[PDB]
């Protein structure tokens, strides 16, 4: 259900429902494709909502949680190219690439990061 | 009875894309300033 | 000393004993080892019935038969027990834990997967969350330290860096005199401002349980190996170094003749680049203790710079003659074919030493450097990348990695690589420099002029300068500022005076410049002076210089 209503754009009945299903399911399913799955749409719904900041730390416990993937990794890199934290979300590109070999957004994106890099000129 | 692996969904190309016209967008107007 | 040396002996006694008990070799070998150099107390609590498990676990795991032990421990309440069915259980998922890219470097056959450990995870949460007594007060003993030690470790696997260190912490509050235990510790750090914040932890928020240890042992700065473990972090990072000369003095008055020290104290030389008091500060130790072969590799490394394969060719013999099969064995002799240009065949030793350890010193960082002069370009990048993920305080891996990417036509990746080595060791004159070289590509000059600069500084001595100081003249003739490009262009000029005139090219550049310059401004006496100065390099500059010669006596 969060998953459609995310689809519809509505982007407020989804993280609704999605923040309920997760409630219903604190004890149960720490791991399996669950809990992961179900936190990691209402990060991204986070981030389609511009908040930003408990998307940051959902995506960090879901990484702490699973380390090896690569949408995790990318999508933090995307939050972090939101703000201005280029030192710390250059390094998770790095870590979705070798993850898994072509993530060509994932490529646009470091690549991007790195004419910022450039750009800047941080002491 | 078994579950599939529930849907969920990444970054798409069309919001990357987005992001990175508009950060070409401030890593341009800058340097005219400078 | 008096009473402080004897307390320490019967407590290092202990340290040696049980880690060896519960089946620690790394730490109970330090341990015992400082038994040596320095200048039966049983206990544990077991029953009957449960005590044979013990014997019949640890003699298990003795024989090497990690997986039956496992197995033959399911069901144990013990407090510590469990932490061997573990440790155990741990290994054998880490033997067959090979990550698929880096094998391929690993073997060169070029031909479930980690929910063990998250299971491990939740068991060792489970057990110390329904265990009887936590870690708060003065309960706990000695086995609930390698619990979190154990549980610290797998943490670490996940890359939870920022709980590791609780866990780690923690553990060694409830027991101290574990060296294996601080080793991991070491790899936490990654950075040098946290140093100094875990460095304020421990005098002020860190505290010891009194009750385990003995006494004056308790407080930090009585404690004897806290210094050693100021040693490490002031060694694998200098940074800013606090009481760093004046604790290694005490320690020294106390463990005579120990080894370990003594390699800690030549390595210090070898990061000063004192290649000279190195070799002394090794050779001796030799004579000590020759069937000694830990941090060897170093002494090789040196001799490598040195080119005495003459004396290393002896060495690498007398290594390999007493063991063939240890990883500094096999780093030392593919060190030797290094010496030998032959770089093809070093590949394979450190291939062999790698797969013993496969979390060595930087041994991955000088497999990449034989690539490179191969030209593979590619084998060398990722392999300079193991380097990274493992330790990513080398230096030399960073380095390798924005030194191959030069080579390559794409620049831009190479400063964000430089950058961060940069960080890790700003004192190099080397890399700030080639950091600059490569940042002109960005067109940003005015960055480029700050690491300029301040790699003059670190340069220290002045002749090699010269080449660095027409790179400035350059980069200012890009923007608005000709004046400045020959105050610094005079300076190299002056430089020569300083290098007994060596009239390299570098500066033949800088003299005819100078002169058209001059001679732009209307000044053809001044301009005449440095015509003449131009009196070797190529023709073409000859020529050149005759012809302003030429043209200034005319407008005289």
């Amino acid at each position: 259900m969060g998953v459609m209503y995310f689809k519809k754009n509505e982007f407020v009945k989804a993280k609704k429902y999605l923040k309920k299903a997760l409630e219903v399911v604190k004890d149960l399913d720490p791991s399996s494709r669950t809990t992961i799955s179900i936190q990691l749409n209402l990060g991204h719904t986070y981030r389609k909502l511009n908040e930003n900041e408990i998307a940051i730390k959902c995506f960090r416990c879901v990484l702490e949680k699973n380390d090896k993937n690569s949408e995790i990794h990318c999508s933090l890199g995307y939050l972090y190219l939101k703000t201005k934290k280029l030192q710390k979300a250059i390094d998770h590109l790095h870590k979705s690439l070798y993850l898994k070999p072509n993530n060509s957004s994932a490529t646009a994106l470091l690549k991007n990061a790195l004419e910022l890099n450039v750009t800047l000129s941080l002491d | 009875m078994i579950r599939r692996a529930p849907t969920t969904l990444q970054l798409s190309h069309d919001d990357v894309t987005s992001l990175i016209d508009d950060l070409n967008e401030q890593k341009l107007k800058q340097q005219l300033n400078i | 000393q008096d009473k402080i040396i004897h307390d320490i002996r019967i407590q290092l006694r202990k340290a040696a004993t049980e880690l060896s008990r519960w089946k620690l070799y790394g730490s109970s070998k330090w341990a015992a080892e400082a038994l040596a150099g320095l200048a039966p107390q049983n206990g544990f609590g077991l029953s009957e019935t449960e005590y044979d498990l013990y014997l019949l676990g640890s003699t298990l795991f003795d024989a090497k038969e990690f997986d039956r032990c496992v197995f033959f421990l399911k069901d144990v309440t013990n407090p510590y027990l469990k932490f061997l069915k573990l440790y155990s259980k741990f290994l054998s998922w880490d033997k067959k834990s090979q990550e698929s890219m880096e094998n391929i470097l690993t073997t060169g056959k070029f031909t479930e997967s980690q929910s063990n450990i998250s299971s491990i995870l939740k068991e060792i949460n489970t057990f110390l969350e329904s265990y009887e007594i936590k870690i708060d007060d003065d309960e706990a003993d000695l086995g609930l330290a390698l619990l979190y030690y154990l549980r610290g470790v797998i943490l670490k696997q996940e890359k939870n860096i920022s709980k590791a260190m609780s866990s780690f912490l923690k553990s060694l509050s409830c027991y101290s005199f574990n060296w294996s235990c601080w080793l991991e510790l070491m790899d936490c750090l990654q950075k040098v401002d946290d140093a100094l914040l875990l460095n304020n932890y421990l005098y002020q928020n860190f505290q010891f349980k009194f009750s385990e240890n003995l006494g004056s042992q308790r407080t930090i700065e009585f404690n004897i190996m806290i210094k050693f473990f100021k040693l490490k972090v002031f060694e694998e990072l200098n940074g800013q170094l606090e009481d760093y000369f004046e604790d290694l003095e005490f320690l020294l008055q106390v463990f005579p003749n120990f080894t370990f020290l003594k390699a800690y104290n030549a390595t210090i030389s070898y990061n000063n680049l004192d290649y000279v008091t190195a070799e002394s500060r090794f050779d001796d130790i030799v004579k000590q203790d020759p069937y000694r072969l830990n941090d060897l590799e170093t002494y090789s490394n040196i001799l490598y710079v040195m080119q005495k394969n003459s004396k290393l060719a002896y060495l690498a013999q007398f290594v390999s003659q007493i063991d063939r099969f240890r990883p500094e064995t096999c780093c030392i002799i593919a060190n030797y074919y290094s010496a030998r240009q032959e770089h093809e065949k070093s590949i394979m030793y450190f291939r062999r030493a790698l797969t013993l350890d496969k979390k060595t010193t930087n041994a991955w960082t000088l497999m990449g450097h034989e690539f490179v002069e191969l030209s593979n370009s590619h084998a060398a990048i990722e392999c300079y990348r193991r380097a990274v993920d493992i330790c990513p305080r080398d230096f030399k891996a960073w380095f390798g990695l924005g030194q191959a990417y030069a080579l390559l036509d794409m620049h831009l990746y190479s400063l964000y690589y430089f950058q961060k080595a940069c960080t890790l060791k700003p004192w190099d004159r080397r890399i700030w420099q080639v950091l600059g070289e490569c940042y002109s590509k960005t067109g940003n000059k005015v960055e480029a002029i700050k690491c300029y600069k301040r790699s003059i500084k670190a340069s220290q001595t002045v002749d090699q300068n010269t080449s660095i100081y027409y790179r400035l003249a350059q980069l200012y003739e890009e923007l608005e500022d000709l004046q400045e490009c020959k105050k610094f262009m005079m300076k190299c000029v002056d430089v020569e005076e300083l290098l007994e005139g060596i009239v390299t090219d570098e500066t033949v550049k800088a003299r005819l410049w100078l002169a058209i310059f001059e001679i732009k401004a209307g000044n053809y006496q001044l301009a005449y002076d440095y015509a003449m100065g131009v009196s070797s390099g190529t023709s073409q500059e000859i020529e050149e210089a005759r012809m302003l010669a030429r043209e200034c006596r005319r407008h005289m």
